[PDB]
């Protein structure tokens, strides 16, 4: 990536070259060239996607990139920000009303809420049936409150809420769309409900019969990165992806990469260089986002859930987060990783981040700033009456 | 239809509370997320207090007091409107419509 590899120099900067249809042009210069391939490839979203062998599918993914995130509008930006407050709200209840929940916290990873909504709102607005998840304990209640759509009476009243099931509905805020939202049941048993749950999605498209242009139940899978690359039933179950009893129309996968087993770094956890290597033996794309950018992970949200629709095939994204506390409830990780919790240990929240961002860009009015700050202290009135 | 004669009507088209009727017959009406509000609207996407709808010299009015995600009346953004009969209203994910009375 370094212009010396391919012997060029500064001297070349400001001199013009044929491109062949590089960013809609013929000629271009060596400037102007290095700037778009930076814009594209090295910010805040990481693509691999020159390994598939369809010459089309992989036409449509670099004109998608290369183009770029859309600007979002205002009322757009303030509905990301809103589910970030409800998001960070629902935390704050559940650390001081009730005990032994640091296991279960989604601080570091707020950033999941608004993914999964932007994904659950585009097959909505495809005009498709349902959604079926399956994930594990780390930030389930959230996802219940937050997506699944309980009231708060109905969570806190056999097993545990941690392992029951749920169904509920996600109606559209800026379209005409509605969808059933379904929640599976599991073991602690890692990674035991990635069959179980691909098998409940081929029984619900078999029901409502609308043949090979239909499949119009969205599979939604939740993994962590140490389980991802360790545990053998992960790539067992999406061999089965493509065979004729089993095929599904694709599953959307998300790796919440937090950097951390229980008390295991990667180096001692995978061979591989990124967890999501198994994605090239398959050839399926793959995603890196940056968990503190939220306008970014809505945009890959939503290329996930088009590129499903458009080639029936599966999709990978993998969030880039941290993990604030310890596993335990009293427990500290600076005991095992002392130099990564150096770093970790008082941080600004990323709610906090993305407030500061949008009253500083000056498109906000008098009337609209001042809602932006009462609207944290309503979710939180909310929650703790 | 039998509604007294000065009054409204306002019916929940689309939302958890589908089907649900609130009556406009007082000065001042109150709607949003706090549990005192007279037309209460129980989501994240409401504000504690949202909207109010106030009647004057028989003439219906919605003004937006303040919310994040603002008012909408027929898929248009406005900070205060006059509503004539079978108007689409939006706050929040819930959509209502609303019906008058004889003058
Ligand atoms: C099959 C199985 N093996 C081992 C465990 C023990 N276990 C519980 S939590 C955990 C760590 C998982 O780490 P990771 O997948 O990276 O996710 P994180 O909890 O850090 O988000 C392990 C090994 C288990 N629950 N199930
Ligand atoms: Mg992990």
């Amino acid at each position: 990536l370094d212009i010396e590899t391919h012997n060029l120099t500064i001297w070349d900067l400001d001199r013009t070259f044929n491109v062949g249809g590089f960013g809609g042009k013929e000629t271009m210069t060596l400037r102007e060239v290095l700037s778009r391939l930076r814009a594209a490839y090295t910010l805040k979203v990481g693509s691999e996607y020159t390994h598939i062998l369809d010459r089309d599918e992989r036409t449509w993914l670099q004109d998608r990139l290369e183009a770029g995130m859309p600007k979002p509008t205002q009322a757009e930006q303030k509905y990301i920000l809103q589910k970030l407050n409800a998001a960070e709200a629902f935390e704050n209840f559940l650390q001081t009303k009730y005990v032994g929940q640091k296991r279960f916290s989604l601080e570091g990873a707020e950033a999941l809420i608004p993914l999964m909504d932007s994904a659950i709102d585009t097959a909505a607005g495809q005009g498709l049936d349902e959604v079926v998840i399956g994930m594990p304990h780390r930030g389930r209640l959230n996802v219940l409150f937050n997506i699944v759509g309980k009231p708060l009476a109905s969570i806190f009243n056999g097993d545990v809420k941690y392992h029951l099931g749920s169904e509920g509905q996600h109606l559209q805020m800026f379209g005409d769309g509605e969808i059933k939202v379904s929640l599976t049941a599991n073991p602690s048993h890692l990674e035991a409900v990635n069959p179980v749950m691909e098998g409940i999605v081929r029984a619900k498209q078999d029901y409502l019969d609308k043949g090979v242009d239909g499949k119009t139940v969205v599979p939604l899978l939740l993994h962590g990165d140490a389980a991802f690359a360790g545990l053998g039933i992960v790539p067992e179950t999406i061999n089965l992806a493509k065979l004729r009893g089993y095929d599904v129309g694709g599953t959307i996968h998300i790796v919440v990469n937090n950097q951390i087993g229980f008390t295991t770094t990667p180096d001692s956890s995978r061979s591989m260089h990124y967890a999501t290597d198994y994605a090239k033996a398959f050839g399926c794309p793959v995603f890196h986002v940056n968990g503190d950018d939220p306008e970014a992970v809505v945009w890959v949200g939503q290329l996930a859930t088009e590129y499903r629709r458009r080639f029936g095939k599966d999709v990978f994204i993998d969030l880039v987060c941290y993990r604030l506390r310890g596993h335990n409830e009293a427990d500290d990780p600076s005991m095992t990783q002392p130099k990564m919790y150096e770093l970790i240990t008082g941080r600004e929240t990323v709610r906090a981040q993305y407030t500061e961002d949008l009253l500083g860009r000056g498109d906000l009015s008098n009337e609209d700033a001042e809602a932006v700050v009462r609207d944290f202290h309503d979710q939180m009135e909310s929650v703790f009456n | 239809e039998n509604l007294p004669a000065g009054s409204a009507l306002l019916v929940v088209k689309r939302g958890p509370n589908a089907g649900a009727r609130f009556l406009l017959d007082q000065p001042t009406t109150t709607a949003g997320r706090h549990p005192e509000s007279d037309i209460f609207l129980d989501d994240v996407t409401v504000s504690r207090r949202h909207a109010e709808f106030r009647i004057n010299e028989g003439e219906f009015e919605v003004v937006d007091v303040g919310s994040l995600n603002g008012t909408y009346v027929n898929r248009e953004p406005r900070n205060a409107q006059v509503m004539q009969t079978g108007d689409e209203i939006q706050i929040g994910k819930f959509r209502l419509v609303f019906l008058a009375g004889p003058a």
